[PDB]
């Protein structure tokens, strides 16, 4: 059997913004954790998730539809019957505690007569706490912080030199990749949902 | 941070200071002198 | 038979904002999810949405009409029969959980005497999450997060040489293209649209 | 037995914003202590942390579950029994009071004939004052304001002379490493911690 | 005998925000007084203070207590007995009445043939008001202003001579302090606290 | 404050004003002569 | 005021307009010759 988890708000609470060149409102973290947890916690075949954000716009349906067939007048074919808003017994709270830029930051280049190469490397670091709260209660069953470090990486490489007497050869070929902060931040999620389940799996419940 | 891949060359790439670096960096490492003078 | 579906509202919960030379208030993922979403769900031709996005517009015009036609006196020709707003089966919240600008940068660029030319790319990368949530009980039915890329890649010609003793001829010659951060979206939740009725046919549902 | 602690707000009252080339709005501090700090009083064996941050969703979640079972039509597997809110015998309020930018910065870089090395430092400085205040009567009870230092610091090295008579030979190799100020706040959290149990060990309580 | 002390607000009234490069929005002044005077008045072994600052926390805790045991079903160990919010003989109000930036700077640098050091530095100015009123009347019983300055330095050599014909030996080792202005503003509030102990001493009351 | 590694190569690390120095800088010091004059 | 330690030297410590002079500075006190020339 599947435990039903309610997944209200799962804050980005790390305050941070992105640097120049990006816009000052543009946050460096996702504001879309919530759907990312629900995401992992349905993934993960132990949780049944509730919507609970979004749930006004699912208690409004709820009144259209209990308005839409309370006279008997709509055909028994298309009727929906509402039982009641499912429970949970749990409720996975939580928030993205912090993004620290550039944790690590190095890198090495090279380059003799004309002809040169480098690297460079940014690691970012994104920590997500996740807390299994009992409804029952109140209390905080669980609660774990999970990091992720998001490595940024560019190799570039360059050709500047003659190749005759006046003949200039410029040339360059460069690559740069960055880790989606998005991906990163669901590994986490993902990571402190297996811990969460682990968890309870070790301490009676689940 | 989010890196972004920038030419170095001012030439395909932009930048136009580092420019009169790469050439005169390259000039100072010309060893190809001209065929007529120094020559046959 | 199609299905009642009712889009309540696809937030754009990226947070990111388009970097410079753009403006900082100009958000780099469309506003306009839940436009997106409602025609690619007319388009496919499992579900019949319902407006729920602008319903009030609908309810103050249904206030009008129920005005109008309450005393009789209007022509039994123009008068507007409300039967009662189609209430909805299923619900398929959402958002755009992410937007990371340059996951994959790069490029190649040669120059001989003279005559160059260069390369660039950029790889934005767009995620949309969708969630069928089942009106009745509240549970999240289906949660499927999609992704897609955005390539804007330029390429550029120059030939800057001498053709004689003092005749210089300067000339070149580009081209850009990106990809419409519109189009990407619109594709991505079109993508995760297929994977929801695809999976509600793989269980059960639809 | 462990004590019961209600963690409502621990705000960040610091005030200070990370400078260029950080965004405007991206804070220095990140605003997810009441997640550290719950973190840190449930991994310390001693408390039982309560939510009281998302008190209110788990309010709406409380009423969600006593309006599904209400009724008595709910299956007797899947109810869930509501015994009330667990209270707290104390409660441990605080503030992130101070973060100052380079409280100790420097420096030392040598360079001979074209090889060169150079080093540089930053300490940031993090202050957390906690506060545990008894329910019961108001007072409180231990008051601790915890420091910690944040190690900012870079390694480079380059060399740029001719090893020929044309031949020049450039090159670098850097390295940076920045304590992430989540870090370093949670350290901070957890070392005042540490000073509240032993504090309350050492007068009565506890 | 230890007098209550309630601290409700003590407010950052300097108006000043740091100068460039520090962001626009970043105070020069920590938010944090009544965090920190709170703890000097607890440090002081004259006062009590109570919350007052997070009172409404403190409310709903109550109010979540006096609910969990008002049907008397709580197991009589773990039952909170709630007696009355302790009352405050005084009330120590005040504020961050200024600081001024720069009120003395200076720096001396020599440099002779290649070899060179200097040396700066810049006093701020932190004013903190602190008034003890009497609760009974409303009256305020004394008025202290206190200030501190805050020394930040920099001590910077360097040498740029030639060692050899064509052999050029940079470098250069540096050093910088900033007093913390929450360590500052911690001890303007110390002196402050100070000056009122001993002038209630001095007249009448403690 | 948060230190981030940049390059101090125009070439590979785009700051280009730092060029005309660490060119004039490695010349200053260039005591290779051509293998030309002052030669065999 | 925040006081931060930045080099001045734009090798190991970026601020490149600081160049020009740091070295003209060296060269006008110069006073080292050729070891070829002036010499033996």
């Amino acid at each position: 059997g599947k435990i039903f988890v309610s997944v209200y708000n799962i804050q980005d609470e790390t305050g941070q913004f992105k640097p120049y060149p990006a816009s000052n409102f543009s946050t460096a973290v996702p504001q879309s954790a919530t759907a990312m947890l629900v995401t992992a916690l349905k993934d993960s075949r132990w949780f049944i998730p509730l919507e609970r954000q979004g749930l006004q716009n699912l208690l409004n349906e709820r009144k259209i539809i209990r308005a839409a067939q309370e006279n008997g007048t709509v055909a028994i074919n298309n009727r929906i019957p509402l039982q009641s808003l499912t429970a949970a017994n749990i409720m996975v709270e939580g928030s993205i505690i912090g993004y620290e830029s550039n944790v690590k930051s190095g890198g090495v280049g090279a380059r003799y007569f004309g002809i040169g190469a480098d690297t460079q490397y940014q690691l970012d670091q994104i920590a997500v706490n996740l807390r299994v709260v009992n409804v029952s209660t109140g209390e905080i069953l669980s609660s774990v912080n999970t990091s992720k470090t998001i490595l940024s990486y560019e190799v570039q490489a360059g050709v500047f030199r003659f190749i005759d007497y006046q003949r200039l050869l410029e040339g360059e070929v460069g690559y740069t990749s960055n880790e989606p902060v998005m991906l990163c931040l669901m590994s986490a999620i993902e990571t402190g949902v297996i811990f969460l389940i682990n968890d309870g799996i070790d301490r009676g419940l689940w | 941070g989010t890196m972004t891949f920038q030419f170095r060359n001012p030439n395909f790439g932009g930048n136009p200071n580092n420019g009169a670096f790469l050439l005169n960096s390259a000039q100072a490492q010309n060893s190809y002198k001209d065929p007529s003078y120094n020559d046959d």
